[PDB]
């Protein structure tokens, strides 16, 4: 028998000792090694009720990557409530690996096993374990990158759905990957991400009519951001250390949603120097990149979106693609865990 | 206390644009949404958008898209609405929001309200005119007389009446804004009719943008 | 999607009364709303959220209440200081708006009509003014004739506050002709219909 608390959890991985890439660094002296043998029971007959939007799980995860990357990702220059700090700021060996979350002593982790849950309401299928899966600390934008798939149906999830105010999560039941490459060979900040057209429009008519079932088969209307930072407005995220801004105008297509458009979609892409810190800290700016083929392939896997508010008469519904929270990144790995006390 | 402490009012001319700003205090600038509402004249109130100011995540409805822009000055936690393409009805009330419950969004404080006057006019003197006693206006033992002062702007117009000794009976409506972009409105007594041969009615009108006074006497 | 219903448009009571103002929501399904305190030329207030509590600073006299699609907001008894336009809100979503009003007996409004002035009349531009002085309720008609012919359009008029002492309203009606057309023309006459008159009164002057 078990009980709901909250407590510090401590990190496992597999991080190697010999190795320079920051996050293996950062976890060969934070994190401990993995269990090769973790137990999972199966709690029978037992119904569990979770929220992935009330967590404390997720809050101690973005400390932890805030941490990693303040250690590890030091700028030439940083403008921080107002100050500015210099520092050395060489070029580092980026890639971020999986990293478990596990409870000690008198607490354990139960894991939801319904493969329809969409992070909120009762879970009759309850599993038991030391550690949570491996979750690679992926921080961006609008898509969701290298983060687990949904088992069965695409889910949506929101705190609320009613509420424009809060940030939608689309959970992909299937990969699409992204291949962002800034090439060897004029701007060496210019880059550019291609997808592919016929398996992503598929993918994304799905969305469309998975979010029909809980809008009242109301229109889905895909459309660009209405502003702000280039951070949100872009598709943004790390890769090899350095920082890149990608235009997603071309992936929430609403014609294609089907002409002859089934071929590969280039993203526009640039890379900055000059950033908006995802800690909400401030400004930093960065090295030129480094020379020769910049290349991260990545799975899409999940969708952050924003609806708009006041629909009216008129039956539609407008969506737009950013997130509001790299907190929401974790959140859609975390939302089957929650930690409870045992007696 | 949580408090939004937007600009003063602002006049502008048809197909020109507006920036409003709203300077927060008594909170975390950070911690939860900045809305903004418009209010028009003798009505409701109408949502505007919303935004975020850690990353200037924006939401606008239907209606104000393309029309509205939101932006944010982190530094000084200062937000900011500007509105484009000025139009006549686009004269009202605008506030600045926040939400002063955590974790709810939609609960509200109210900034005191900018209002935004759109009209081609430019500052401009009042012509005052009087409303004469007669017998058209005149009940019982009872005659009412009065100013009127059109085609002034901007507001606001001051008017009392024999340099404020008689203050019992009168009403000095609100002003209306004309078709022609500038506003005018009238000031009414009622007297003792019996009065209107020896007691002299003298209305007094001031119009400190444009420094226009009138002594206007009203006779029968 | 969803919109919010008040009622009454306009509530009229005495002071020490109860009064309850009325909120609907189409969609049905709901547990949180909000309501606001706006006085004449003032920012709004707000008065209780989540349906039923209390912002800090409000008199206990204040309630809410409701379920599903109705919510309902309450004074124990009316002060005068609760004289304002209150609104209900669900999200993005507010009321029309409720003005409570203090009650007095019927009272019809005393009407005087002026000519415009010669001074105006070399401008070119002719304006006739209804005046509707302290009646209530509020509600009241005004139509413009000229030699018995129904003007629209061409007239605007103001209101004034529920005076402090008397809980009364006044009203002005300006109807604005060119100094040419004024001419063409014998009989002015604006037409009041109020509930304290018991046929349309008519005030009228031959130019
Ligand atoms: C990835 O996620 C997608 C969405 O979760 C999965 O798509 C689906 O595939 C299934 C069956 O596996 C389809 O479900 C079937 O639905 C059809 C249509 O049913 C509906 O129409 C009636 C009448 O209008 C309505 O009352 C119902 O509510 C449904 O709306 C059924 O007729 C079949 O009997 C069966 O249930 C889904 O419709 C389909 N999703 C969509 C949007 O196409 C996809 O399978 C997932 N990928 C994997 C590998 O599982
Ligand atoms: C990652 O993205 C890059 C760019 O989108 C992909 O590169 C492309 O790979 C192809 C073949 O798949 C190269 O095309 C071939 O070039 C050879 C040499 O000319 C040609 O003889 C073949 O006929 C064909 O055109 C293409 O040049 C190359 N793009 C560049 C700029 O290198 C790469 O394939 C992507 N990775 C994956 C797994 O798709
Ligand atoms: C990208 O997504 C792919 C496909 O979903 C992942 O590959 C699957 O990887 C698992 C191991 O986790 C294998 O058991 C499956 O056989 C693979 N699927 C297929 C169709 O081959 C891959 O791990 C992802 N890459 C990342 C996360 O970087
Ligand atoms: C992403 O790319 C698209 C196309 O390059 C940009 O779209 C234009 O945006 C402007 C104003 O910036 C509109 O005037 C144009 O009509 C848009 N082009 C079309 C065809 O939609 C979009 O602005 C880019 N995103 C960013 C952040 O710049
Ligand atoms: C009762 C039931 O459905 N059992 C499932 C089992 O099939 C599945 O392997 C496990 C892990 O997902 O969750 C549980
Ligand atoms: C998730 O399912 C729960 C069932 O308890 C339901 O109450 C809630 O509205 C659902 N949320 C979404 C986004 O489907
Ligand atoms: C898109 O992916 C599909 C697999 O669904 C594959 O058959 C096709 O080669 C791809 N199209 C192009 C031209 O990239
Ligand atoms: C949608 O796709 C079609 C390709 O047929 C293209 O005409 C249009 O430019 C696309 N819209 C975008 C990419 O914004
Ligand atoms: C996704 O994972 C792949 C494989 O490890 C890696 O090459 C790629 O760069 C990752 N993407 C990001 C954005 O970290
Ligand atoms: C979401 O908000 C709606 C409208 O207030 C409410 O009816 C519903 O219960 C809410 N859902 C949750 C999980 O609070």
């Amino acid at each position: 028998v078990w009980k709901d608390a909250d407590t510090t959890l401590f990190c496992a991985s597999d991080a190697k000792a010999h190795e320079t890439e920051v996050h293996n660094v950062w976890a060969t002296h934070a994190c401990v090694p993995t269990d090769p043998n973790p137990q999972e029971i199966h709690l029978e007959n037992v119904t569990e009720n979770f929220n992935m939007w009330k967590n404390n799980m997720v809050e101690q995860m973005q400390e932890d990557v805030i941490s990693l990357w303040d250690q590890s990702l030091q700028p030439c220059v940083k403008l921080t409530g107002g100050s500015v700090i210099k520092q050395a700021c060489p070029k580092i060996s980026f890639d971020p690996i999986p990293i478990h979350y596990c409870t000690p002593a008198g607490y354990v982790i139960l894991k939801c096993n319904d493969k329809n849950f969409n992070g909120t309401g009762p879970c009759k299928n309850v599993s038991s374990v030391q550690c949570t899966h491996g979750i690679k600390p992926v921080v961006s934008t609008q898509l969701l990158l290298n983060g687990s798939l949904a088992e069965e149906e695409i889910i949506i999830r929101s705190e609320n759905l009613t509420n424009n105010a809060k940030t939608i999560i689309v959970h992909l039941n299937k990969s699409v990957e992204i291949n962002c490459t800034r090439p060897s060979n004029g701007d060496i900040r210019k880059a550019y991400c291609e997808i592919n057209g016929t398996k992503w429009n598929k993918v994304l008519k799905q969305v469309t009519e998975k979010l029909k079932e809980h809008f009242n088969n109301k229109t889905i209307i895909f459309q660009p951001p209405s502003g702000g930072d280039l951070e949100i407005t872009m598709h943004h995220f790390n890769c090899r250390g350095e920082f890149f801004y990608c235009n997603t105008t071309q992936l929430f297509n609403n014609t294609c949603i089907m002409k002859g458009c089934n071929g590969t979609i280039t993203l526009p892409c640039k890379i900055k120097q000059i950033i908006n810190m995802w800690q909400g800290t401030g400004q930093a700016m960065y090295a030129p990149p480094i020379d020769g083929k910049i290349n991260c392939v990545s799975n899409i896997t999940g969708i952050l979106l924003t609806r708009d508010g006041g629909a009216n008469n008129t039956s539609n519904e407008t969506f737009r693609p950013g997130g509001g929270n790299i907190k929401d990144n974790w959140r859609s790995e975390l939302y089957k865990y929650k930690v409870v006390q045992i007696e | 206390q949580v408090q939004l402490v937007e600009s003063g009012t602002q006049f502008r001319r048809p197909g020109a644009s507006v920036r409003l700003s709203c300077e927060a205090s008594g909170y975390t600038f950070i911690s939860s949404f900045i809305h903004w509402i418009r209010q028009g004249p003798g009505q409701g109130l109408e949502w505007m958008g919303w935004m975020n100011p850690r990353h200037g995540a924006v939401n606008y409805p239907r209606r104000f898209q393309g029309k509205v822009t939101m932006t944010r000055d982190t530094s000084i936690d200062t937000a900011y609405m500007e509105l484009r393409d000025l139009r006549s009805d686009d004269t009202a009330m605008y506030f600045c929001v926040t939400s002063r419950t955590k974790d709810y969004d939609w609960d509200f404080v109210w900034g005191q309200g900018t209002l935004v006057v759109v009209s081609s006019a430019s500052t401009k003197g009042p012509s005052v005119f009087p409303l004469a006693p007669s017998s058209k206006s005149t009940s019982g033992g009872t005659a009412a007389l009065g100013c009127l002062v059109k085609d002034y702007f901007p507001e606001p117009v001051t008017v009392s009446w024999n340099s404020g000794a008689l203050t019992s009976g009168v009403h000095t409506f609100p002003a209306v804004l004309q078709s022609s972009g500038l506003y005018s409105l009238s000031s009414v007594v009622t007297v003792p009719s019996s009065s209107l041969g020896t007691q002299t009615y003298i209305c007094n009108v001031n119009h400190k943008p444009s420094n226009t006074k009138v002594d206007k006497k009203v006779e029968p | 999607d969803i919109q919010m219903t008040q009622s009454p448009v306009t509530l009229s009571a005495s002071i020490g009364d109860r009064v309850t103002i009325t909120c609907r929501a189409s969609q049905r399904i709901d547990n949180w709303v909000a309501w606001y305190q706006q006085k004449p030329g003032r920012a709004p207030k707000l008065l209780i959220y989540k349906a039923s509590i209390l912002e800090t600073g409000v008199p206990s006299r204040f309630s809410g209440s409701g379920s599903g699609t109705e919510f309902t907001l309450s004074i124990n008894s009316l002060q005068p200081d609760d004289v304002a336009t209150y609104y209900c809100q669900q999200f993005e979503e507010f009321g029309r708006g409720t003005k409570i009003d203090i009650k007095r007996t019927v009272a019809a409004p005393s009407v005087f009509i002026f000519p415009p002035s010669d001074e105006q009349l070399k401008s070119g531009t002719a304006s006739v003014v209804c005046l509707l002085n302290n009646f209530y309720p509020r509600e009241a008609k005004v139509q413009w004739k000229v030699d018995n012919a129904l003007q629209s359009g061409n007239s605007q008029e103001s209101v004034t506050e529920q005076d402090s002492k008397d809980s009364t309203y006044s009203l002005s009606s300006t109807l604005t002709l060119s100094k040419a057309d004024y001419e063409k023309h014998k009989v002015y006459a604006c037409e009041v219909t109020h509930q304290g008159l018991s046929s349309p009164v008519t005030k009228s002057f031959n130019r």
